[PDB]
RNA sequence: CAGCCACCCGAGAUUGAGCAAUAACAGGUCUGUGAUGCCCUUAGAUGUCCGGGGCUGCACGCGCGCUACACUGACUGGCUCAGCGUGUGCCUACCCUACGCCGGCAGGCGCGGGUAACCCGUUGAACCCCAUUCGUGAUGGGGAUCGGGGAUUGCAAUUAUUCCCCAUGAACGAGGAAUUCCCAGUAAGUGCGGGUCAUAAGCUUGCGUUGAUUAAGUCCCUGCCCUUUGUACACACCGCCCGU
RNA sequence: AGGAGUGGAGCCUGCGGCUUAAUUUGACUCAACACGGGAAACCUCACCCGGCCCGGACACGGACAGGAUUGACAGAUUGAUAGCUCUUUCUCGAUUCCGUGGGUGGUGGUGCAUGGCCGUUCUUAGUUGGUGGAGCGAUUUGUCUGGUUAAUUCCGAUAACGA
């Protein structure tokens, strides 16, 4: 029943990539943008984020126990120990996820590919993301494809914040013509006290107190108490 | 809300100047639009003559940027031409307008013949200049409209101009070019020393001298 | 609306050039 | 000034990598894709089925290393010492190694030490401090080419692919014009765990292991960049273009 | 300056000419040729042969309820233990068969219609706005004569300033 700890760890690292597939393949329609694991003692859960909470949901709630019962006999579990939760992200603007589906099925129900590109990028401006680009890339205007960019913000693109300060989501439309592959890269704020970004600055911003204004002194004035 | 950044927008915002006419009188730079948007702000349209795709030659591709022409101005008085490239249309757009603003002149208005009631045409015959294109405007009999090419013809609807005649000579196929010498000569209109004007100029106090109190104590 | 700004800035010099800068203003 | 060069001090007075921008290449990948569009498809198939069938086939040269040229060392053993790590299984049968004996070898049987720095193992690995020959060599090194004996996962190992002993054993005095990679625990000589894998390495990777003088410079052979400059090039010199 | 010493001289997956049924190819300077994480009997096998289920669901016609495969030893024989195909008809019970397609799957093509991933320019030191200045404009300055740095690194000069 049990084996070593290293390829107990791979193993749930398979076991969260599969998860994250299979939801990615069924509900992205619903605005899914993530998959989270919680293990206690001889127990499982694992949440999920998505913007539209009842969309995703269903009917008569059929849809969390039939994918919950799948997972479950997917992975052979323990009957009883796997339940899903229903939760909504904190903001669909600072999550590269939700964006890419956002601009995947504006792209897949028929409009002008530059017009979604800039609304998705007027979106992320007005949520307060410190910078992005979307790259969509393919056939859009005759037989050659051109890899097309927007940019705005600011983006780094190198270092150790690219780890925490950047998310990076890639995505496919898929169209009569072909298939558009579309990039997205997103920089958080700094926004400690509530982990939406890093809580923690970039390494090369430094910032200084600025100086209190004070009376100075001519003589010793004090009071007794 | 409009935070001033110079002493003519501190001045125009605390409402110590009362007109744009203050501000023309001593030839001062207006630069922030929201002293244009404080006086004519009700009655100013824009109209983008023209959006104008430039490329510069790099090593592996061209750099396209693109070039907003955009008229504005109150169709009474009042004239201004921007030009601004962005690599975005809007932002053109956008700079296009502001500099529109930034640029707006006062348009003199005269009679052709007799005079009655308000200015409908140019005073004189005035001449513009831009790259080789030359534009000329000819005061024009009352209700004869705007005799001239749709480029020019906007400027002067958006100048209060009622009729004028025109000639253009040149390369008139270059938009900017064309504007731009129609603007010159709008703008020679209140530069044009006419016998009307004989009259030795009173001189005033200037808007950073008669409020320089309130500049100082602001 | 914008739609024409758009799709202009994908191809500046493609056929559909003088159509779409002509739709935004003329 | 920004800095540079030495010295005191200090462990360290430049440790080594990871990530790595515009904009692009009709670079590669439709043989990863259950990412795939449009033609070829729609059973006289374009698959797992016997694996039966093959790059382990040969008249020369280019292309990544080791053995070698020895009295700088093959050589009897006296030996004292590593680092990184995969390692007995919710369809995952395949696991690294001690007690007694046998046999030169592949291995054997009883519990087997392994949920870990407890097991391998105070990882008793490479050279050398010595012990017969060689005392200046084509041989004992080069066993690279042909005989014969065994085992452990293999339904099958033929074209012995896989692991040990016996002998006939070949240029090898600095190795063609011409070249590749190199600055301090560094070029190198040596073993170990992997992608390899049914024990599976001549490749690669990662690790230690004993470990080196020219170099602290410059713009020549080679390139890439920058500035000026010329252009009739802009599909950008693999350009453009003249005449017969 | 040179140091392991290169191709040198036997034996490497590997490439190139290689008949044959195919020795298959994809990938030609650095930026292919111990590369496809390629030491292959079998999954690396794509390619040469004979069988294996049609992976055929709508329309419409058959014995139309008994339609037809696994039935170790001998016989029909590119398997006699695949009945693979035979005079016989040696077995689940009607989802098996045929024709215009249909939805299918092709490591079948086009990477010169596309993705993503990677290589490369390039791991050098480059790149770009905003405001200001110059030009009718494309553009230019900033982004520079110098010194300095591993570095468009920073000084300094300075129609640029601040990024």
């Amino acid at each position: 029943v049990q084996i070593s700890k290293k390829r107990k760890f791979v193993a749930d690292g398979i076991f969260k990539a599969e998860l994250n597939e299979f939801l990615t393949r069924e509900l992205a329609e619903d605005g899914y943008s993530g998959v989270e694991v919680r293990v206690t003692p001889t127990r499982t859960e694992i949440i999920i984020l998505a913007t539209r909470t009842q969309n995703v949901l269903g009917e008569k709630g059929r849809r969390i126990r039939e994918l919950t019962a799948v997972v479950q006999k997917r992975f052979g579990f323990p009957e009883g120990s796997v339940e899903l939760y229903a939760e909504k992200v904190a903001t669909r603007g600072l999550c590269a996820i939700a964006q890419a589906e956002s601009l995947r099925y504006k792209l897949l129900g028929g409009l002008a590919v530059r017009r979604a590109c800039y609304g998705v990028l007027r979106f992320i401006m007005e949520s307060g993301a410190k910078g992005c680009e979307v790259v969509v890339s393919g056939k859009l205007r005759g037989q050659r494809a051109k890899s097309m960019k927007f940019v705005d913000g600011l983006m780094i693109h190198s270092g150790d914040p690219v780890n925490y300060y950047v998310d990076t989501a890639v995505r496919h439309v898929l169209l009569r013509q072909g298939v558009l592959g579309i990039k997205v890269k997103i920089m958080l704020p700094w926004d400690p006290t509530g982990k939406i970004g890093p809580k923690k600055p970039l390494p090369d911003h430094v910032s200084i107190v600025e100086p209190k204004d004070e009376i100075l002194p001519t003589t010793p004035i004090s009071e007794q108490k | 809300e409009w935070m001033p950044v110079t002493k003519l927008g501190r001045l125009v915002k605390d409402m110590k100047i009362k007109s744009l006419e203050e501000i023309y009188l001593f030839s001062l730079p207006i630069k922030e639009s929201e002293i244009i948007d404080f006086f004519l702000g009700a009655s100013l349209k824009d109209e983008v003559l023209k959006i104008m795709p430039v490329q510069k030659q790099t090593r592996a591709g061209q750099r396209t940027r693109f070039k907003a022409f955009v008229a504005i101005g109150d169709y009474n008085g009042h004239v201004g031409l921007g030009v601004k490239c962005s690599k975005e249309v809007a932002t053109a757009i956008r700079g296009a307008i502001i500099l529109a603003k930034l640029s707006i002149v006062p348009v003199r208005r005269g009679y052709w013949g007799n005079k009655i009631g308000k200015p409908h045409t140019v005073p004189c015959k005035v001449t513009g200049r831009c790259g080789s294109v030359l534009v000329r405007l000819i005061p024009a009999p009352r209700g004869t409209g705007i005799v001239s090419a749709p480029v020019p013809k906007k400027l002067l609807m958006m100048a209060g101009i009622d009729d004028c005649y025109t000639s253009a000579r040149g390369c008139t196929a270059t938009l900017g070019n064309f504007a731009k010498a129609t603007f010159d000569a709008i703008s020679k209109t209140y530069s044009y020393l006419t016998p009307d004007l004989w009259k030795e100029t009173v001189f005033t106090k200037s808007p950073y001298q008669e409020f320089t109190d309130h500049l100082v104590k602001t | 609306f914008s739609e024409w700004i758009d799709d202009l800035e994908a191809d500046p010099k493609g056929k559909f050039a003088q159509n779409l800068l002509k739709k935004l203003t003329g």
